[PDB]
């Protein structure tokens, strides 16, 4: 800022950045469809696991 | 900051053509006459140093 | 503002010098034609003393005679007029040295052309300083990490190892030392001065637009905070182009004698030889081979001898030199380069055909070599590139052998495929230096044949892919290569696993 001796905007853009210093929050939105994806995952996985654990000894 | 340095350089070149204006101010004087005595007393000062 | 008039008026106060202006030098100019001037008088002049003419142009009094003294000009003869008044400085030709020279762009005399005001000089130093003797030296033992692939792989550079870059016109020569300077940003951002390495680029006889774009580019990548540019462009006088590399060598000596480490880059000595034979022919001195005066070997000799590694008694300073020689059509038997080859500690030949094939850098490995670089290679690179030059010379043997279309055994075809992969490997775009930690895994993949199943065109994306792979994941191994510079067996096997993982894709 003190490099520009003709400052005139640096307070403006500095308080503009400090204004938007709370930029935007993130997106932790998925907690319902993602658990359905891993629900189908655990479903078909335990189907496969029980079937192969049976058929190996079979 | 780029425009600041640009404005400094424009100030410097406008003072260069102002140096031209100062030279044209200095040209028409009896400083041409008086300054001979300047050299006189000066050369006295230089050669009296030794 | 008026603060420039304030500073200039303090300089007007200095302009105090008029109160003690009894110069024991002033003499009339007898004649002044063909870039030279005979001056009567100056009977207490010194040999190779800087003088200044009445038209502001300075000059060096080079030959002394009973009756007159022949003084060369440092500019056009259009300013110097016959019969004028020639004040001597009182000095052998000296240039400003100091840390404030960094960032600035000057002439051959340290007068800045960047328009950034005066120079914060820490002193003045002579141009024709003696090179240091054999005792305050040390054999090189510290690397110069250029950031390029095949350069740091095959021709390592010691701090002070005088390595020639030789090539032809528009053959990527300037970009090599340019990207070397850009690699030095790694440690110039750092803090250890012995890790730091300061850059002086000497553009002589070239286009002012070219130098302006180069300085612009060095400001874009922010190399300017450790850069010093010496401009001796083609519009300027031949003695300026003669003189400027000696001045930059004095700057490098200023850095070296402060214990620090510094890099100078000459570009090019070829035009300096042109300027020097222009001088000597206007000195009416007889030429020798290819119309050069016979001392032109001594010229570049006495230039490049002022660059070495100081011992610990001197503070372990170093000064590494990168001369550039433009040849004519790939000739290595012209009189000028064969002199330089007899001086430097090795060669970096750039083949025109490889860059004509777009292979940038266009390194001919079979010609390019360093003599004592292996003593100061990075120890990990010394571990991993032992078979590499052997395998590349081997692939070069079957390079011209495979042009006949004859099928071969799996051994020579294996070397053919892997050498094709290594050849297409070592391309590298401009302004893209690579750290040593980045260069190690590409070599380790290239040695162990993992590239052979990969497509030849796929290698370029594979490089960046595997690098981003490791930087994402095996960042610890990158830090290990950074900290050690040397691969243990555990690091070797972990490196092997980390490679073969991404080699599975
Ligand atoms: N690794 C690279 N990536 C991109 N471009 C490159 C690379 N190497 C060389 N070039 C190209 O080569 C051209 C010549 O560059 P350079 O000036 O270094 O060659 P040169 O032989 O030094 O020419 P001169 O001697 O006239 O300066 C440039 O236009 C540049 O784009």
């Amino acid at each position: 800022r003190s490099v520009l001796k003709n400052t005139s905007v640096i307070d403006k853009i500095e308080s503009y950045v400090k204004q938007y210093k709370p930029v935007k929050i993130d997106a932790s939105k998925q907690l319902q469809v993602i658990e359905s994806f891993e629900k189908h995952a655990m479903t078909n996985a335990k189907e496969t696991e029980s079937l192969v654990s049976k058929e190996l000894k079979d | 900051v780029r425009y600041e340095a640009s404005l400094r350089q424009l100030e410097q070149r406008q003072l260069a053509k102002s140096v031209i204006s100062r030279v044209q101010s200095e040209l028409g004087n009896p400083k041409f006459q008086e300054k001979v005595l300047q050299q006189s007393i000066s050369e006295i000062e230089q050669l009296l140093s030794k | 503002k008026a603060q420039p008039t304030e500073v200039s008026s303090i300089l007007e106060e200095r302009i105090g010098v008029s109160d003690e202006a009894n110069l024991n030098e002033t003499g009339r100019v007898l004649a002044v034609g063909d870039g030279i001037a005979r001056v009567f008088g100056l009977n207490n002049i010194q040999a190779e003393e800087l003088v200044e003419f009445s038209s502001g142009v300075k000059g060096m009094a080079l030959n002394l005679e009973p009756g007159q003294v022949g003084i060369v000009l440092f500019g056009s003869d259009r300013l110097v007029k016959e019969g004028e008044l020639v004040k001597r400085t009182g000095n052998i030709v000296d240039v400003p040295v100091g840390p404030g020279l960094l960032g600035r762009v000057v002439d051959a005399l340290g007068n800045p052309i960047d328009g950034k005001g005066p120079i914060d000089a820490a002193g003045r130093s002579r141009a024709q300083v003696k090179a240091p003797g054999i005792l305050p030296r040390r054999s090189v033992h510290e690397p110069v990490q250029t950031g390029l692939k095949a350069v740091d792989a095959l021709v390592p550079i010691g701090r002070g190892q005088r390595e020639l870059i030789i090539g032809d016109r528009q053959t990527g020569k300037t970009a090599v030392a340019l990207d070397t300077i850009l690699n030095q940003k790694r440690w110039n951002n750092g803090s250890d001065e012995s890790k730091k390495l300061y850059c002086v680029y000497v553009a002589v006889g070239q286009k002012r637009s070219t130098v302006a774009q180069l300085v612009q580019t060095l400001e874009q990548h922010d190399a300017m905070k450790y850069s010093i540019i010496v401009a001796a462009t083609a519009s300027e006088a031949a003695p300026l182009q003669y003189l400027a590399p000696f001045t930059a060598a004095s700057i490098g000596e200023w850095f070296r004698d402060n214990g620090k480490h510094a890099l100078i880059v000459y570009d090019d000595l070829s035009k300096q030889a042109v300027a020097y034979r222009q001088l000597s022919l206007l000195l009416r001195r007889p030429p020798g081979r290819e119309a050069y005066p016979g001392d032109v070997f001594y010229l570049h000799s006495r230039l490049l001898e002022r660059a070495a590694k100081l011992s610990e008694k001197e503070g372990s300073g170093s000064l590494t030199a990168l001369p550039v020689i433009e040849t004519q059509g790939g000739d290595v038997s012209a009189y000028i380069p064969t002199n330089v080859i007899s001086i430097t500690d090795g060669q970096i030949f750039l083949e025109a055909e490889l860059f004509y094939k777009g292979i940038r850098p266009a390194i001919n490995v079979g010609l390019s070599v360093s003599r004592v670089g292996s003593a100061a290679q990075v120890k990990a690179l010394k571990q991993v590139a032992g078979s590499l030059k052997l395998f590349l010379a081997q692939y070069r043997e079957v390079a011209a052998f495979a042009q006949f279309g004859s099928d071969l055994d799996a051994s020579t075809k294996q070397t053919l495929v892997r050498g094709e992969r290594l050849t297409q490997l070592l391309k590298q775009n401009q302004y893209s230096p690579l750290a040593t930690e980045e260069q190690v895994p590409l070599i380790y993949a290239g040695v162990n044949g993992h590239l052979d199943g990969i497509e030849l065109s796929r290698i370029g994306e594979f490089e960046s892919s595997f690098l981003s792979y490791l930087k994402s994941n095996h960042n610890e191994l990158l830090t290990e290569i950074r900290e050690k510079g040397e691969l243990s067996k555990e690091l070797l096997a972990s490196l092997k696993s980390a490679t073969e993982s991404f080699v599975a894709t």
